[PDB]
């Protein structure tokens, strides 16, 4: 509802009361060079969705608008120990392997592409036009996870994988408050474990978050911005992940067909998108047994990588 | 009978005292209606002023009211009708005048007050009571600019009324001319709309319009008049279409709202008017004035503009949600028909 309130889709219950918030934000901040077009001047570049994301301002609007919507999270109550427990399933690891590169630890560059701009070139001479583009990348690796069964009957269950920083800028770890909202989603998928042991590998180009390079180049995440820089020196993160009863999480009806359903029942965001419930203070201790933590680090290299 | 012909007598002079005679006639003053500063020397006053009077008018010695709350307001003071306080003292003397419920015993009541209240005031006061009273109906009022020159024009006429007065016999006197465009040089484009903002005639209309529809009184009655909510929206919404009409064929654009209070007014207003009541002069504004705060003890005004800004979100809230709330919690919704009013 909240959602439809704010920056008005017409589905808001009371447009008329709660207004076009956000939209209208997006313009002010567009004309703030010419306001009332004294100066038959055009809107900057905040007033087109296609370009908006390139100012910095946007951050600043859109972080004000996500205080807004915390506001209401903060009332909601927090998960009980119960409700994010899998009676009998277990997370005991969870790691990362990159191709030549040391265990729980993830790498980035510059990698140069290439575009044909040439249908968009109006009135020039006919031919191909290819432009190359730097954008960040990051080795391709893949999650290992350890779950045991103990129920004697094979369970169904989502993998949903967050990654957020480690520490504070006193070099702590950071508290739950603080690093829930860091917390990126990496990864969230269905899996059938087997009575006992089970080993599950995912590899970094099969996320759930993600879209491939063939469809922005030739809606979706980038797949080349799914891994945060990090530093050359190393970024320490946590990577989470959970073990959630698809039964309950299931939805009877980048994810096959897009036009019906958003296939799960658990809010979006729904490990951290609630306060922690009483006693819980780090993530350390937020964490269930079908939950599981991993020290990873992020290490950038200024390098331009060919494909 | 004559009664309603004497009371107009009393708008004629408003500050030379009431027994000094007006037009060709006199009261007969008793001398416990006589003021505290004349009457310990009255007598040798009421021989004095009997001179060139044709008719002399009897006043009989009558009860009055209490008039502590039309006395409050200074002699040479200035009265407005938005300061709160001057509210509840005009409405009280109203009440007086209103109360004597035959023309012999306000004429006694009018007679005695005048000269202990403030003229402007008192002007008022009278008004609002013939005027709506039965006995003295369609009774036509002297216009207010005849009674009270001041508030219409500029000051440096009346040293020269006075010049003319004094020095050239009667039936010789040039008329005086009254200056135009005489508030702001053309440096300031508003000086363009004088023959509007400062026409005798539009500031006449918006006076009266405000005689005969109040928003404060006693009980519904006189201030209760059919659709006077719609009224004020479309009489003042008339006037800033014939402004922003006027300004076009001054070269100029529409008139820009007061966004918000906090922001500068850029167009300050020297009027140029000279009070003979308050003998001083109404202040001016400057440029880039801003609204501030007011504590005005004496007025009684303790009003912060957070106030304003206050009353303005809630009353767009009520717009938008399409319904208000009544002093009981109750709803009313603003329908096609009396939302306006
Ligand atoms: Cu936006
Ligand atoms: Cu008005």
């Amino acid at each position: 509802i909240l959602g439809n309130i704010i920056e008005s889709s017409i589905l808001s219950p009371n447009r008329q009361l709660y207004g076009d918030m956000h939209n209208v934000g997006h313009v002010f901040l567009s004309y703030t060079h010419d306001p009332d077009h004294r100066h038959l001047e055009s809107f900057g570049v905040m007033g087109d969705v296609a370009t908006a994301m390139r100012d910095p301002v946007f951050y600043r609007w859109h972080s004000f608008i996500d205080d807004i919507f915390q506001e209401h999270k903060i009332k909601l109550p927090a998960y009980t120990k119960s409700q994010l427990t899998y009676e009998g399933i277990s997370v005991t690891g969870i790691i990362v392997q990159s191709e030549g590169a040391p265990v729980n630890t993830l790498h980035t560059y510059w990698q140069q592409s290439d575009v044909d701009l040439s249908r968009g070139m109006d009135f020039v001479p006919r031919g191909n036009v290819f432009a190359r583009f730097t954008h960040l990348q990051h080795a391709p690796f893949q999650y290992v996870i350890q779950i045991d069964n103990t129920s004697d009957a094979q369970r169904m269950g989502f993998v949903r994988i967050f990654m957020a920083p480690k520490n504070d800028e006193r070099g702590q770890p950071m508290l739950f408050r603080d690093q829930r909202l860091f917390m990126v989603e990496m990864d969230k998928f269905l899996v059938a474990l087997r009575p006992g042991a089970n080993r599950i590998r995912r590899r970094s180009n099969e996320s759930t978050v993600t879209i491939p390079f063939e469809r922005t180049f030739r809606c979706g995440w980038p797949a080349h911005m799914l891994v945060p820089k990090g530093l050359p020196e190393g970024f320490p993160a946590d990577l989470f992940v959970m073990v959630s009863n698809y039964e309950d999480d299931r939805v009877v009806q980048y994810c096959g067909v897009r036009d019906r359903l958003y296939p799960d029942r658990k809010a979006m965001g729904f490990p951290f998108d609630r306060l922690a419930r009483t006693g819980v203070d780090r993530l350390s201790n937020f964490v269930t047994p079908n939950m599981a933590i991993q020290s990873v680090n992020v290490i950038h290299i200024d390098k331009t990588v060919p494909r | 009978m004559n009664y309603k012909k004497n009371l107009l007598l009393l708008y004629d002079r408003p500050r030379e005292p009431i027994f000094m005679g007006k037009g060709k006639s006199v009261f007969d003053v008793p001398d416990n209606y006589l003021t505290d500063r004349y009457r310990p020397i009255g007598p040798e006053i009421q021989n004095r002023f009997g001179e060139l009077a044709e008719e002399r008018i009897p006043v009989r010695s009558i009860a009055l009211p209490d008039l502590r709350i039309p006395m409050s307001l200074g002699r040479q003071e200035q009265f407005s009708l938005f300061i709160p306080r001057h509210r509840k003292i005009a409405a009280r003397l109203i009440d007086i005048f209103m109360g004597m419920r035959n023309i012999e015993e306000l004429q006694s009541c009018a007679v005695f007050a005048r000269d202990r209240i403030n003229p402007y005031l008192f002007n008022y006061a009278l008004s609002v009571a013939l005027l709506h009273r039965r006995d003295t109906k369609n009774l036509d009022l002297p216009s207010v600019v005849e009674v009270f020159p001041d508030k219409y024009v500029d000051s440096r006429v009346f040293e020269q009324i006075r010049e003319e007065a004094t020095v050239v016999p009667e039936g010789m006197r040039m008329p005086i001319v009254i200056p135009k465009d005489f508030t702001a040089s053309d440096l300031d484009e508003e000086h363009r709309l004088w023959y509007f903002r400062e026409d005798i005639g539009v500031n006449l209309h918006h006076w009266h319009w405000h005689l005969v529809y109040p928003f404060e009184a006693s009980n519904r009655a006189i201030v209760d008049k059919d659709r006077r909510g719609e009224l004020f929206y479309y009489m003042h919404s008339q006037l800033i279409a014939r402004y922003n009409f006027e300004r076009f064929c001054n070269r100029l654009q529409r008139v820009k709202r007061l966004n918000n209070l906090r922001e500068p007014i850029a167009e300050g207003y020297f009027p140029k008017l000279d009070s003979l009541v308050a003998s001083r002069t109404w202040p001016g504004r400057v440029d880039n004035a801003v609204i501030k705060d007011l504590n005005r003890e004496l007025d009684q005004i303790k009003q912060d503009v957070s106030d304003l800004e206050r009353w303005i979100d809630r009353i767009y809230e009520a717009v938008h949600q399409g319904y208000v709330v009544d002093e009981s919690g109750n709803r009313i919704f603003l329908d096609e028909e009396k939302g306006i009013d």
